[PDB]
RNA sequence: UUAGUUGGGCACUCUAAAGUGACUGCCGGUGCAAGCCGGAGGAAGGUGGGGAUGACGUCAAAUCAUCAUGCCCCUUAUGACCUGGGCUACACACGUGCUACAAUGGAUGGUACAAAGGGUCGCGAAGCCGCGAGGUGGAGCCAAUCCCAUAAAACCAUUCUCAGUUCGGAUUGUAGGCUGCAACUCGCCUACAUGAAGCCGGAAUCGCUAGUAAUCGUGGAUCAGCAUGCCACGGUGAAUACGU
RNA sequence: GCGAAGAACCUUACCAGGUCUUGACAUCCUUUGACCACUCUGGAGACAGAGCUUUCCCGGGACAAAGUGACAGGUGGU
C-alpha cells in the first residue's frame, strides 16, 4: 500500500509504504549500505522530516536504474508520493520545499560537428 | 552592449553534520572534476583537527576566519583617455563571501605540505589569528584601493 | 652487496631493482625462493636472508653480463645489411612508426 | 577508368581478401555501406525520392 | 607465418633453389619473392631480389637464416637533404 | 621575423617569383615596429584571359592584414597589393594612439 | 497453443491488420489474448551531406521497426485455416 | 528455488497505440491598446528543454574525382592485364588531438550502481589449459527469451612519504599470440628486461550559462585484421554573470 | 583526424619491369550451339603448349567459341 513511484533522471523508484517503526529497505539490503554518503543520507528523509513522522513508517524500496545518486533523488519523490497519498494534508507543507515536482534536468544528446553536447572544437584564426 | 542585466542565481542545500552554507559551498569550490566524495572527505576530516590540536569550535574560529579575510573595499579598473586609472569601489554582499572562499584554496594549494587535508585546516588557524597568505593578500587590496581613494566617486 | 650498492633507505623489493637486468615483478620470485617478506627493510635482512638473495640472483641473468648481450645483437644486424642496421645506424625510429613528425626521442632535439 | 574497374570487381579474384564493395549505381568505392549497398550520396538522392522503405529523415 | 603453424617459404623461390645445390653458388637466382623468410638450404647461395624497379643481388650468410630477402634490399632512396 | 607559406595552383612557384614575393611584402617591417613571428598565407592564380590573383594574409595579434588584387600579370597585382596592406597598418596603429590621446 | 509475430515499418498498417486477425481469431479460437506492444528497435545513419568538403554539416536518417504478439491458448480446427485466410497486405510480416 | 527460480497474478514498474495536459488559461496592479510586473492552480508559465526546418541574394566560394554533360584532346594508348614498389620518406615549419609532469596520488585486496545498441556463410556461454594476449569446446539464440557484457570513476582496508621517485611512459633487445596466400618496407595485441623528455609551460590564444563546462566509462558505421579519428549512450557533477 | 564510415596485395587514380590491340565492359555480322571449369608443363603472374569433359533448354533466346567492321574506352583539360 501508499504506492509512490517517483523517478529521477534514469532512475525509476517504486516505494510501497507502511506503519512500522523506520526501517528502511532497499532490494533486500540494509539501507546503510546502498547509500554511503551521509549527505546523500540526509535527502532521503526531506519528505520525513517536513511532517513529523520518520519514526512511525518503514519503506519497503524496490529502485532500478541510475546511478547511485539516481535512487538516493528518486527515492525522495518516491516516499513524497506516496506520503501525500496517507493523508491530503501534507500537500502545503511539502509544496514549500519543492518535493512534489519531479526534477526536469535530463542529460542532453551529442551533436555532430561538436565534441560533446556543447563543447565546440578549438578555433585557430591562421 | 547586448544583455538585460540581473539574473537569477543557485541554491545551497544545507549540508549534515555541520549544517552551513560557507561550508557547503566550501565544498564545491575545492572540488575538481565533479569528484564530490573527495573534496567533501578531506573537509569533514579536516574540522577534527581544527578540534584536536586548538580546540574551541569547528563551527567557530572558521567564521571569524572568514570574517578576517573577507575584503570591504574593491578594484574595478577602468581606462581613461591616455592612462588607466584603478577606481576604488565596494564590494556587494554576495562577491564578500565568494572573494574568501576563493582566497581561502588559492592559498591552501599552496601552503606546501604533505597533505591538502592537512594544509586547509592549517590555513584557517592562521587566518584566525590574523596571520598567513590569506590574511595578507586582503591587506594588499585595502593598502591599494585606499592609496587611489582620490577618484572613488569622480 | 648484491651486484652494486642498493638504496638502504628503501626497501628489498624496491631496491633489488636498482640493478639492471631485474625488475618489479621478477623481484617477486627471488624474494619468494629466499623465503623472506617483501615488506622489510634492506638495512635489516640477515646474512642468511641475504646469501640466499645472492645465490637466487645469481641464476638469473645481471648487468654486464646482460649489457653487452643487447649490444652484441645491434651490432650483428649493423653489417649483415638489414633494414634494421640502417635505422639503428642512422638513429631513425626501428620499428614501425613514422618519421615526418615525431621521432625526437630517438633521433634526438 | 571505371568500366574497367566495376568489371573487375564483379569476377571472383585471386583469393577471398582481394575482393571488395563497390557502390550498384555509380561505382565509388568510399563510403559505401552494405545493408543498402548504396554509397553517402546515392543514398541520400533516392531517399528523399520514397523509394528505401523504412527510411525516413531523423529528428530524432 | 608468425605462429605455430609457420615457417612461410614461397614455393617456386625455394624449389629453385632446391635444385641449385649442385650448381653451389654458380647461378644467380632473378627472383620477385620477398615474403619469404630464408632457410639453412639457402645459406651461400646469392639471389636477386627486386626492390621495386631492378634486381640487387645479396649473398646469404649464415646470420641471415629467419629473416625475410627484403630486409637487405632497401628501397627508399633516401641521401639526405 | 616573417615565415611565408606561397599556396601556387595553376601556377608554378618558380624561385625568381618566390624572391619577388619575399622581398616586396618584406618592407613592411618599418611600419610596425615589432611584428612578432607570424605566417603569410599568399595564392596566385592566373586565368586563361592573363588575369594574375593575389591574396594575402598576415595574421599579426590585433591586426588581421587583407588584401586581394586582380590586374593583368602577376607582378603588376604584387607591386599593387602593398598599397592595399600598408593602408591597414597605418589606419589600425594610428586609430589606436590618436584616440585613447583624445 | 500458437502465438504470431507481426513486424512493419509503419504501425499504422500494422494496427490495422493486427486488428484482423484478433477478430477472426476469436470466431473459431476465442482464446486469444490481446496484442502486445514489443518494443520498437530504431537505427540512425548519419551521411556527409556534401559532396567533396565540409564534413561539419551532416545528414540523419532513420528506420524505426514495430512489433506486435497475438496469443492463442486453445486454437479450433478452422483456427488455422482462418489465420491462413486472413493475407495481410505488404508493409507488414507476419510469422506463425 | 542456489538464485522471479517453478506454480501463480498484471497489483506496481515496464513496453506502445489512442487521449488529457500549458493555451497570458485565471486573479491583482499598471496601460487607452498591444503588452508588462507579481501571485494562485499544476509535473511543467510566459515561443518549458532539445532537435528537424536555413528567405531575395554575396563570395565567377567548392566539386568535370559520386553522377550527368557543351567544347577541346588521345586512341598499337592519355585504353586494357600481372608482379613488385610507393601514397607510411625527413635537416625542418604550422594546425588538430592523446598521455603526463604525482599524495584530491601510485600499488595491492573486497564490493555496489546504468543507458543506448549489434548478432545467421553471425554472436559466440559453461567447462578445461596457459602468467598473459589466447587455444579447445560447443550450449542457447533468426532474439523484451541467448550472447556480446564483469561498467569505470566512486566506496571500504594496507602500504608507499615529497625524490626525476613505487610519477611518467616514449625508446629498444628477446620470447609469443591473432587475421590473412602473405605482417621486411608497412598491422594490432601479450610476457620479461631497458628506462627518455617532462616537476604546470614565454609572447599569444581557444571553449563554455545547467544536468552545461569538467571528468569517467560504454556502443556503432566503415571492417578478414587495424582509430588517441567520427557518430551516439549513460555515471558523478561546478563556479560566475555588477553591467554595456 | 578535410573527400578517406578503415592504403600490407585489391582498393590505387602514381612508378619500374613483363604483356594485348574490335580490346577488361554493351549493340548490330556469320557458322555451332551451352560456355567453361580441372589437371600437367614453363611459369613472378598475366599468360603460352597438351588431355578429361562444354550435359543449353525451349525454328526462339542469353551468353560462350571463332575473325571482320561499325565501334568501344579515358579518375585527360576547362
Ligand atoms: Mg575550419
Ligand atoms: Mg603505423
Ligand atoms: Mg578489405
Ligand atoms: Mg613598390
Ligand atoms: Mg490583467
Ligand atoms: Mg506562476
Ligand atoms: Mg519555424
Ligand atoms: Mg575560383
Ligand atoms: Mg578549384
Ligand atoms: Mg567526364
Ligand atoms: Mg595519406
Ligand atoms: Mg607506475
Ligand atoms: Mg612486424
Ligand atoms: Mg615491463
Ligand atoms: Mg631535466
Ligand atoms: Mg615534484
Ligand atoms: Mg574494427
Ligand atoms: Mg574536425
Ligand atoms: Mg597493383
Ligand atoms: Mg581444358
Ligand atoms: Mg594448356
Ligand atoms: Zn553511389
Amino acid at each position: 500500500q501508499y504506492y509512490g513511484t517517483g523517478r529521477r533522471k534514469s532512475s525509476v523508484a517504486r516505494v510501497r509504504l507502511v506503519p512500522g517503526d523506520g526501517k528502511i529497505v532497499i532490494n533486500n539490503r540494509d539501507w546503510e549500505d546502498y547509500i554511503p554518503f551521509a549527505a546523500l543520507r540526509e535527502v532521503i528523509k526531506q519528505p520525513l522530516v517536513a511532517t513529523e513522522t520518520l519514526g512511525n513508517y518503514d519503506v519497503l524500496v524496490n529502485v532500478h536504474g541510475g546511478g547511485y545518486t539516481g535512487q538516493a533523488g528518486a527515492i525522495r519523490h518516491g516516499v513524497a508520493r506516496a506520503l501525500l497519498q496517507v493523508a491530503p494534508e501534507y500537500r502545503p507543507a511539502l509544496k514549500s520545499a519543492g518535493l512534489l515536482t519531479r526534477d526536469p534536468r535530463m542529460k542532453e544528446r551529442k551533436k555532430y560537428g561538436l565534441k560533446g553536447a556543447r563543447r565546440a572544437p578549438q578555433f585557430s584564426k591562421r | 552592449m547586448p544583455r538585460k542585466g540581473p539574473v537569477a542565481k543557485r541554491d545551497v542545500l544545507p549540508d549534515p553534520i555541520y549544517n552551513s552554507k560557507l561550508v557547503t559551498r566550501l565544498i564545491n569550490k575545492m572540488m575538481v572534476d565533479g569528484k564530490r566524495g573527495k573534496s567533501q572527505a578531506i573537509l569533514y576530516s579536516a574540522f577534527d583537527i581544527i578540534a584536536q590540536e586548538t580546540g574551541k569550535d569547528p563551527m567557530e574560529v572558521f567564521e571569524q576566519a572568514m570574517k578576517n579575510i573577507m575584503p570591504l573595499l574593491e578594484v574595478k579598473a577602468r581606462r581613461v583617455g591616455g592612462a588607466n586609472y584603478q577606481v576604488p569601489i565596494e564590494v556587494r554582499a554576495d562577491r564578500r563571501s565568494t572573494l574568501g572562499l576563493r582566497w581561502l584554496v588559492n592559498y591552501a594549494r599552496l601552503r606546501g605540505e604533505k597533505t591538502m587535508e592537512v594544509r586547509v585546516a592549517r590555513e584557517i588557524m592562521d587566518a584566525a589569528n590574523n596571520t598567513g597568505a590569506s590574511v595578507k593578500k586582503r591587506e594588499d587590496t585595502h593598502k591599494m584601493a585606499d592609496a587611489n581613494r582620490a577618484f572613488a566617486h569622480y | 652487496i648484491a651486484g652494486v650498492d642498493v638504496p638502504r633507505e628503501k626497501r628489498i623489493v624496491i631496491s633489488l631493482t636498482y640493478i639492471y637486468g631485474i625488475g618489479k615483478q621478477t623481484a617477486k620470485e627471488v624474494l619468494a625462493e629466499a623465503g623472506v617478506s617483501e615488506d622489510t627493510r634492506t638495512r635489516d635482512l640477515t646474512e642468511e636472508e641475504l646469501g640466499k638473495i645472492r645465490e637466487i640472483l645469481d641464476r638469473i641473468k645481471v648487468e654486464g653480463d646482460l649489457r653487452r648481450e643487447v649490444n652484441l645483437n645491434i651490432k650483428r644486424l649493423i653489417e649483415i645489411g638489414s633494414y634494421r642496421g640502417m635505422r639503428h645506424r642512422r638513429g631513425l625510429p626501428v620499428r614501425g612508426q613514422n618519421t615526418k613528425n615525431n621521432a625526437r626521442t630517438r633521433k634526438g632535439p | 577508368a571505371k568500366k574497367s574497374m566495376i568489371a573487375k570487381q564483379k569476377r571472383t579474384p585471386k583469393y577471398a581478401v582481394q575482393a571488395y564493395t563497390r557502390c550498384e549505381r555509380c561505382g565509388r568505392p568510399h563510403s559505401v555501406i552494405r545493408k543498402f549497398k548504396l554509397c553517402r550520396i546515392c543514398f541520400r538522392e533516392l531517399a528523399y525520392k520514397g523509394q528505401i522503405p523504412g527510411v525516413k529523415k531523423a529528428s530524432w | 607465418r608468425s605462429l605455430k603453424k609457420g615457417p612461410f617459404v614461397d614455393d617456386h623461390l625455394m624449389k629453385k633453389v632446391e635444385a641449385a645445390a649442385e650448381s653451389e653458388k654458380k647461378q644467380v637466382i632473378k627472383t620477385w619473392s620477398r615474403r619469404s623468410t630464408i632457410f639453412p638450404t639457402f645459406v651461400g647461395q646469392t639471389i636477386a631480389v627486386y626492390d621495386g624497379r631492378k634486381h640487387v643481388p645479396v649473398y646469404v650468410q649464415e646470420d641471415m637464416v629467419g629473416h625475410k630477402l627484403g630486409e637487405f634490399a632497401p628501397t627508399r632512396t633516401y641521401r639526405g637533404h | 621575423m616573417l615565415k611565408y607559406n606561397i599556396r601556387g595552383e595553376n601556377i608554378e612557384v618558380t624561385e625568381p617569383i618566390r624572391d619577388y614575393v619575399e622581398k616586396k611584402i618584406d618592407k613592411l617591417e618599418r611600419y610596425f615596429t615589432e611584428t612578432p613571428d607570424a605566417n603569410v598565407h599568399v595564392n596566385l592564380k592566373v586565368y586563361s584571359d592573363k588575369n594574375a590573383k593575389v591574396e594575402v594574409t598576415i595574421p599579426l595579434p590585433n591586426l588581421v592584414l587583407r588584401a586581394e588584387e586582380t590586374s593583368g600579370d602577376l607582378y603588376a597585382s604584387i607591386d599593387l597589393i602593398v598599397d592595399k596592406l600598408e593602408r591597414q597598418i597605418r589606419k589600425h596603429k594610428t586609430k589606436v594612439n590618436r584616440k585613447f590621446r583624445d | 497453443k500458437i502465438r504470431i509475430r507481426l513486424k512493419a515499418y509503419d504501425h499504422r498498417i500494422l494496427d490495422q491488420s493486427a486488428e484482423k486477425i484478433v477478430e477472426t481469431a476469436k470466431r473459431s479460437g476465442a482464446s486469444v489474448s490481446g496484442p502486445i506492444p514489443l518494443p520498437t528497435e530504431k537505427s540512425i545513419y548519419t551521411v556527409l551531406r556534401a559532396v567533396h568538403k565540409y564534413k561539419d554539416s551532416r545528414e540523419q536518417f532513420e528506420m524505426r521497426t514495430h512489433k506486435r504478439l497475438i496469443d492463442i491458448v486453445n486454437p479450433t480446427p478452422q483456427t488455422v485455416d482462418s489465420l491462413m485466410r486472413l493475407d495481410l497486405p505488404s508493409g507488414v510480416d507476419i510469422e506463425i
